[PDB]
């Protein structure tokens, strides 16, 4: 129900993980060995943080397994951008790992990707995306993966969850107060940009699959696991 | 495969 379950992912919200720029210029691999720090780190807390979505714990753990596999790039990137929202022309990745945009030419390939996120975050900060929808849009992206059957109730039961997630997002913008269309108009504006999320992600991902292959950087635990596949 | 994510769910 919107309330609570709105309050669940407010309590729910990971740690801030925190990290250090190097004492050394950033080079390629060095800036990588940031990132991908932070994100096995970070990817760590995103697990817990799936537990406490209510129902999650309830779904079959392929269930729970692929989704997870299916959407951590884009819940990283996600997280990144609120935090990010108020910062334009940087990401703030951790407080101490703030990195402007041309910071990016440092690493082949990740200039784009930076200008994709930096301009998901602009169009969230141009819409003026409220924390609670933030809650609801970052658990939507967790629950909204392809499924196709799996060979191994549970698709019934993710359906319910999205559903109730859906509605507390429309819950939460109803708060507004605006017009019928514009509440319409706000959730399209909203759902349409879990595609560029979605998109980032795939170059984000193909990303790291191509740096793990040059041994650009040395990739460990969980998000070697990740991405193994 | 997920030697490590199944551990963290379970
Ligand atoms: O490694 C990359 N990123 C981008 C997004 C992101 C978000 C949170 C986090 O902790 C780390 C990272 C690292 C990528 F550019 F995608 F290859």
């Amino acid at each position: 129900s919107p309330e609570q379950l709105v309050l669940t992912l407010l309590e729910a919200e990971p740690p801030h993980v925190l990290i250090s720029r190097p004492s050394a210029p950033f080079t390629e691999a060095s800036m990588m060995m940031s990132l991908t720090k932070l994100a096995d780190k970070e990817l760590v807390h995103m697990i817990s943080w799936a537990k406490k979505i209510p129902g999650f714990v309830e779904l079959s753990l392929f269930d729970q397994v692929r989704l997870l596999e299916s959407c951590w790039m884009e819940v990283l990137m996600m997280g990144l951008m609120w935090r990010s929202i108020d910062h334009p022309g940087k990401l703030i990745f951790a407080p101490d790992l703030v990195l402007d945009r041309d910071e990016g030419k440092c690493v082949e390939g990740i200039l784009e990707i930076f200008d994709m996120l930096l301009a998901t975050t602009s169009r969230f900060r141009e819409l003026k995306l409220q924390h609670k929808e933030y809650l609801c849009v970052k658990a939507m992206i967790l629950l909204n993966s392809s499924m196709y059957p799996l060979v191994t109730d549970s698709s019934r039961k993710l359906a319910h969850l999205l559903n109730a997630v859906t509605d507390a997002l429309v819950w939460v913008i109803a708060k507004s107060g605006i017009s019928s269309q514009q509440q319409s108009m706000r959730l399209a504006n909203l759902l349409m940009l879990l595609s560029h999320v979605r998109h980032a992600s795939n170059k984000g991902m193909e990303h790291l699959l191509n740096m793990k292959c040059k041994n650009v950087v040395p990739v460990y635990d969980l998000l070697l696991e990740m991405l193994n596949a | 495969r997920h030697k490590i994510l199944h551990r963290l769910l379970q």
